[PDB]
């Protein structure tokens, strides 16, 4: 446990490296990597949203725009990037825009759960 | 009257680091077309090709950033660098991306430092 959080911190900020640069698979991998790691953590914690959030950015990221869609429907109302991972594969994709309208609204009305981070692509 | 230009291209950075896409392809338009007036060997010259270049690039615009590299890639390690992966991309001016390449690779190993966003060290 003492180590745990240390090598999901790590993986993060490898996430991060990846993405800032225009290197996309290895992104793909570190993020699965991740999410699946982070399946033992609860739901509470916010690790699990984060990586949750990271890999949908990912699989966006790679034409993959279904499985992100997917990937983010499950968890769509956890965090702010997972909505708008939603969004933006939901008007690519013509499909459930309707959820999305209902969790972007909320999402905006409330900000004017998680909503603030300090990963990548964050929405303002 | 660098201060505009200078805070456009940090507006560009933000854009782009917001993964908001065809946003930065007017800036980028902007700043290409405002600084090939004013120099055409300035360090400002170069980060906007570079920008443009990058621009170009992510918006599913190959063709264009292609050439538009091809023309200015021994200038600035980016150019080069976007270059390289259009010409991967579209499978064609791939020997000259080596050759600047390993002109780069061998200015490292032989006895540049711009920290502009998605520069690859």
């Amino acid at each position: 446990d003492d180590q745990a959080l240390s090598t999901i911190i790590q993986l993060q900020d490898c996430i991060q490296q990846a993405i800032q640069q225009l290197n996309y698979s290895t992104a793909e991998f570190l993020a699965e990597l991740l999410y699946a790691e982070c399946s033992i953590l609860d739901k509470s914690s916010v690790y699990w949203s984060d990586a949750v959030y990271l890999y949908a950015l990912s699989l966006f990221l790679n034409k993959s725009y279904h499985t992100a869609f997917q990937i983010s429907k499950e968890f769509k109302e956890y965090h702010l990037g997972i909505a708008y991972i939603f969004g933006r594969c939901a008007l690519q994709l013509s499909q459930g825009v309707n959820e999305a309208i209902l969790t972007l609204l909320s999402i905006i009305n409330v900000f004017s759960m998680v909503l603030n981070s300090n990963l990548v692509h964050i929405p303002d | 009257a660098l201060s505009t230009i200078i805070q456009l291209q940090d507006c560009i950075q933000q854009a782009i680091q917001q993964l908001n896409y065809s946003t930065a392809e007017f800036l980028a338009e902007l700043l290409y077309a405002e600084c090939s007036i004013l120099d055409k060997s300035s360090v400002y010259w170069s980060d906007a090709v570079y920008l443009y270049a990058l621009s170009l690039f992510l918006n599913k615009s190959y063709h264009t950033a292609f050439q538009i590299s091809k023309e200015f890639k021994e200038y600035h390690l980016g150019i080069a660098y976007i270059f390289g992966r259009c010409a991967l991309q579209l499978s064609q001016g791939v020997n000259e991306a080596i050759l600047t390449l390993l002109s780069i690779i061998n200015v490292f190993s032989s006895n540049l430092n711009s920290n502009l966003v998605h520069i690859p060290d």
